[PDB]
């Protein structure tokens, strides 16, 4: 075949987003979890399977106890990962790695340790020809289509802002914040406490995880819709649990985004997302400036609760000088546009020569991640 | 011939083909192909000796120095080109069907066989059905004929001539010429159309015929072992089930249809792929067959009898079981399909329809009621389908050799002779080919045994004593894999496990062995890509893989004693006759099971006798003569086991040549080392192998001969040649000048 295609993997926290280089949709998006029997069995004729990974364990979650191995973009447990990749090139695509490029996405200034690893696993355990590891944020940009702007990136790992101009990029200005749709989920089993609804366990907290995922929403402004709470009408809402027990979530419904906007809530000092945001644009020169404000993207699943660009535009409008319009551009589809960007980017021919090889890489070692790429 | 070194290569449109070696360096050998005469270049390893011409056409392929597929494949094409259909590779007698018919299978040749050992002779069927008889007369121990799976073959054809030496050599009314007959019966009912052939015999036969002390015929009886009966209930994606199901179904007029209530093919849920057709017009077949039957003496009322069970057994896929909102048991709505049933045979309706759906069993001593799911109930209706098709043919069988007439009886011994198909490959492989590729291995383990039994006593009878392993323990492992219950359990009894634990899919089954046994050498799991197959082994044949898909469905034979009960109790004589009935009865009993079982029988009854052993190749598709296809004698080398017998002897010392043949003959190789004439000719021989230079490991010190291993007497060949070359020379030149 011509070009053997490319495989592309996003692994931020939470998801793995993967599929093959040169489409629109990755293949396959299931859950990085590595759930393990804790109870001990007693049949005979059961699995036994020492773990499962995926939605797998999703499907059965009750008996397993589930470990995220990748936190804060951070990976914890290295045998889990490969075990997550593993799934995902075997039970899923159906490919042999060796017969495909792969790309990796990751976090900005994440720790070295991860990348050079990371790299070091792709070569010498799934033996492939080829592979790079890219930073999330560029990869949404590219989706987005656009040359410039500052990508406002919160997965379920971490939360990043890399402002962007005309390609190029600021190491200065990039922030990252400590912020994830996963503290969101602690602090929202937290407050749903105080109604009674008490979640201990990983199982459960999935469940939360589910709630947040369409229950939530993002006030356009806090203090007004907490006011309004007082009547309750539409901010509660009924939810069903796999167990058959119902819930039923007011105003603890929106102040679990709120989070977002006030870390204060959380107990941490560092300021919210719009705040980071400005502290990005104001690192960076005064010249560019009037576009970044402009032309602001929003990726990754964090992003999704309904309203939050709304809220962003609202503060940094407030913020800003009104001399200048602050557009928020912030696509529906932008779940997976880290993804996305890496199938474009692998689909680009002169990038075909970027690639770190399997010939380099076993000449110059792991540490040749930061030399050539970003 | 020069000193080119023509060593055979492997080559794809003649499996094996002469070519020079001449430039060579590691693996790669740049050699002259002897026909094209172009230098091309391949792996070193791939490309295997040749004898010298001394040995073309050789009787006894035992006999060549150098051993190997290419050789084999070159002498036996050279024989069959030659007009010569039978060769002898070892132990085994291999013949080839020409499908012409040959002037052969006179008087003058059977009588001429007559006492004689094979050597002496040239190879032919009557030299080892001659040594059968003669090991029977002489040892007074019964003895059996394995010929292996090959077509359509005529296999039986030959087995007829086999019938015919037998008769003239034992005398003192024709032959049973019924046995002609027979075929078409068990043809029809046995045989299916499937993607090798378009006939193939699933069951066994096992001919045995009866030799009172005198060495004169009894008479005979027919035995049949294995049966594949879940190729009734199911089958490959393209390929048909037994011949009487569709000749009975386009075959029986409006008269027979009218009473037995046959529909067409599309109607039936048992019948898989549709009719199929496959005619061939049919209908004149099953007319032929009918006859078949009436001349052997079945009356038309037992005949009506016996087609009516045979929609029966059909008739178990009409009948649907319908699962019930809520509740497990599931049920049968509709009464017409069980009420043709009940009609068809002996059975009311309701007790029927009771026993089946919710049948009762004995917890001593009093009974109850069971719940069945719909899956079970279902496994139950397949069930009876397959045993009540098996024990119908065991009853034709039975009855059968009834209409087979004995003298008088129990007097003496018997020939057995086995008819079963050979070890099968298709692409996909399923089940069915598993437990075929079982039963081969242990058949192919007994020849294994008696090949070596045989080495180790003509050791003796020559006095070299020699220790070496059991052939037999080759197979022993493969067959562990597949067979051992229990410390590491085998893959047929984790097979039955998994069917039995409850909620059992295809991919926990394979899971389970890959976890389970793995760490088997014979045992390989692909993994990665496709490789479409679930897991292979490595039998001797070769390594084949094996798709699970349904696998437990087709493992499962629950059986319900209470319908069982009720057949028992049938009002027509047919059916309450044959379900005239220890084991894991009821429910459990598996397929698997039943068939290791039934191999267990065989096995044991062969292996009381003194086996002996044919194998048979067909050379092309085309019916004609004139014509071998070596990718296809390739291919039955390796299901038959020969290329594993080549790879036995090689172990041993094959080549056994008498000293005076060794010394009159060779004498020109070492004129220093042979003596002024000592003689005694065992001198001679220990001059020779010491100047020569020869390894001890290579040769032994016999009686009357001295044992040799593979290439020795190629070295010594290639001395003789070279030493002839010197000769050629000396001489011509001396005449010269
Ligand atoms: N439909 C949704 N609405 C709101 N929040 C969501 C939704 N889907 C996912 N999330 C939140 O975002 C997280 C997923 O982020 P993800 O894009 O997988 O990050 P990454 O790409 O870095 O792995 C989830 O854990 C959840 O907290
Ligand atoms: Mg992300």
């Amino acid at each position: 075949e011509e070009e053997i295609a490319a495989l592309v993997i996003d692994n931020g926290s939470g998801m793995c987003k993967a599929g093959f280089a040169g489409d629109d949709a990755p293949r396959a998006v299931f859950p990085s979890i590595v759930g393990r029997p804790r109870h001990q069995g007693v049949m005979v004729g059961m699995g036994q399977k020492d773990s499962y990974v995926g939605d797998e364990a999703q499907s059965k979650r009750g008996i397993l106890t589930l470990k995220y191995p990748i936190e804060h973009g951070i990976v914890t447990n290295w045998d889990d990962m490969e075990k997550i990749w593993h799934h995902t090139f075997y039970n899923e695509l159906r490919v042999a790695p060796e017969e495909h490029p792969v790309l990796l996405t990751e976090a900005p200034l994440n720790p070295k340790a991860n990348r050079e690893k990371m790299t070091q696993i792709m070569f010498e355990t799934f033996n492939t020809p080829a592979m790079y590891v890219a930073i999330q944020a560029v990869l949404s940009l590219y989706a987005s289509g656009r040359t410039t702007g500052i990508v406002m990136d919160s997965g379920d790992g971490v939360t990043h802002t890399v402002p962007i101009y005309e390609g190029y990029a600021l190491p200065h200005a990039i922030l990252r914040l400590d912020l994830a749709g996963r503290d969101l989920t602690d602090y929202l089993m937290k407050i749903l406490t105080e109604r009674g609804y008490s979640f201990t366990t990983t199982a459960e907290r999935e469940i939360v995880r589910d709630i947040k995922e369409k229950l939530c929403y993002v006030a356009l402004d806090f203090e007004q819709e907490m006011a309004t709470a007082a009547s309750s009408s539409s901010l509660e809402k009924s939810y069903e649990l796999p167990d058959g027990q119902v819930i039923t979530i007011g105003n603890e419904r929106f102040r679990c985004p709120e989070a977002l906007f006030q870390p204060s809530f959380l107990g941490m000092e560092s300021c919210g997302i719009h705040e980071t945001t400005f502290n990005s644009i104001m690192k960076c020169d005064v010249d560019i400036r009037k576009d970044l404000y402009a032309n602001t993207v929003l990726s990754g699943g964090t992003t999704m609760y309904p309203g939050i660009a709304d809220r962003m535009q609202k503060e940094i409008t407030a913020l800003a000088p009104s001399t200048m319009k602050i557009k928020i551009i912030a696509p529906p589809e932008r779940k997976y546009s880290v993804w996305i960007g890496g199938s474009i980017l692998a689909s680009l021919s002169t990038f075909q020569q970027m690639w770190i090889s399997k010939q380099e890489y076993d000449e110059s070692g792991p540490s040749i991640v930061h030399r050539k790429c970003f | 011939w020069t000193a080119r070194r023509l060593v055979w290569v492997p080559s794809e449109l003649h499996g094996f083909e002469a070519a020079a070696l001449r430039d060579e360096g590691e693996e790669e050998a740049e050699v002259e192909l002897a026909e094209s005469g172009r230098r091309l270049r391949l792996p070193r390893d791939q490309i295997q000796r040749m004898n010298p011409p001394k040995f073309s056409k050789a009787e006894d392929m035992a006999e060549l120095t150098c051993l190997n597929e290419a050789s084999v494949l070159h002498n036996l094409r050279e024989r069959y080109y030659s007009g010569l259909i039978y060769t002898y590779s070892g132990l085994f007698c291999v013949v080839i069907n020409p499908y012409k018919q040959l002037p052969i299978y006179t008087e003058a040749i059977v009588e001429m066989y007559r006492g004689k050992k094979r050597h002496e002779v040239p190879p032919h069927v009557y030299a080892v059905t001659e040594g059968a008889y003669r090991s029977m007369l002489q040892d007074r121990e019964d003895q059996s004929i394995l010929c292996t799976g090959e077509s359509g073959a005529g296999k039986t054809e030959n087995t007829k001539k086999v019938i015919q030496y037998l008769a003239h050599v034992a005398s003192s009314g024709e032959l049973e010429r019924q046995l002609l007959q027979a075929n078409p019966i068990l043809e029809a009912f046995g045989n299916a159309k499937t993607v090798k052939n378009d006939n193939s015999s699933r069951f066994g036969k096992f001919i045995r015929i009866n030799f009172d002390v005198a060495g004169y015929i009894v008479g005979a009886n027919i035995e049949t072992y294995l049966l594949e009966k879940s190729r009734a209930i199911r089958q490959a994606k393209d390929e048909c089930s037994f011949h009487i199901f569709y000749q009975l179904l386009g075959g029986a007029g409006e008269q027979l249809k009218a009473d037995l209530l046959l529909e067409p093919c599309s109607h039936y849920r048992f019948l898989t792929n549709g009719p199929s057709s496959s005619p061939g017009q049919e209908r004149e077949l099953f007319q032929e067959t009918l006859e078949s039957l009436r001349v052997l003496g079945f009356s038309h009322e037992e005949i009506i009898s016996m087609l009516r069970m045979v929609s029966a057994v059909l008739q178990f896929g009409n009948i649907a079981l319908k699962r019930e909102r809520n509740t497990d048991q599931a049920t049968m709505p509709d009464n017409t399909a069980a009420q043709k049933l009940c009609r068809l045979l002996g059975l009311g309706v309701t007790d029927f329809s009771r026993a089946l759906l919710t049948p009762r069993i004995k917890v001593g001593r009093d009974y109850v009621q069971k719940a069945q799911t719909k899956e079970q109930a279902d496994f139950a209706l397949e069930a009876l389908a397959k045993a009540t098709y098996e024990r119908l043919f065991r009853w034709l069988v039975l009855r059968l050799n009834r209409a087979l007439d004995r003298s008088p009886r129990q007097g003496a011994s018997f020939l057995g002779i086995l008819d079963i198909a050979g070890f099968e490959i298709f692409q996909l492989n399923s089940f069915e080919q598993l437990c075929i590729n079982y039963t081969n291995e242990k058949l192919q383990q007994l020849f294994n045994h008696t090949m070596f039994v045989l080495e180790q006593e003509e050791y003796q009878r020559e006095g070299i004593p020699w220790t070496f392993l059991d052939f037999g323990l080759d197979l022993q492992p493969c067959i562990d894999l597949i067979e051992r219950p229990a410390n590491p359990p085998g893959l047929l009894a984790l097979l039955d496990e998994e069917c039995w634990f409850p909620k059992a899919t295809d991919k926990s089954f394979v899971e389970k062995v890959a976890q389970e046994q793995g760490g088997h050498p014979k045992f390989q799991r692909p993994r990665h890509l496709r490789d479409q197959a679930d897991f292979s082994v490595l039998h001797y044949a070769g390594k084949v893989d094996y798709k699970a898909n349904e696998w437990l469905m087709k493992n499962m034979d629950p059986l319900n004693d209470n319908v069982a009960a009720l057949l028992h109790q049938s009002t027509d004589r047919l059916t309450a006759e044959i379900w005239k009935d220890r084991p894991r009865r009821g429910m459990f009993r598996t397929v698997g099971q039943l068939y290791k079982e039934s191999l267990s029988r065989l096995m044991a009854t062969l292996s009381n006798t003194n086996p002996s052993f044919v194998r048979c190749i067909v050379p092309n598709h085309e019916k004609r003569a004139g014509k071998l296809e070596p990718r296809l004698v390739l291919d039955q080398l390796r299901c038959n086991g020969v290329l594993e017998g080549i790879r036995i002897c090689r172990q041993g010392f094959p080549n056994r040549i008498l000293f005076q043949e060794f010394r009159q003959r060779y004498e020109i190789l070492t004129p220093n080392a042979i003596p002024k004439g000592f003689m005694d000719g065992k001198q001679a021989c220990e001059k020779m192998i010491q100047a020569l230079e020869l390894d001890p490991n290579l040769y032994r010190v016999g009686q009357s001969k001295i044992f040799f291993r593979a290439g020795v007497l190629a070295q010594l060949e290639e001395e003789r040649a070279s030493e002839q070359t010197k000769s050629d020379y000396l001489k011509r030149a001396n005449e010269l000048v």
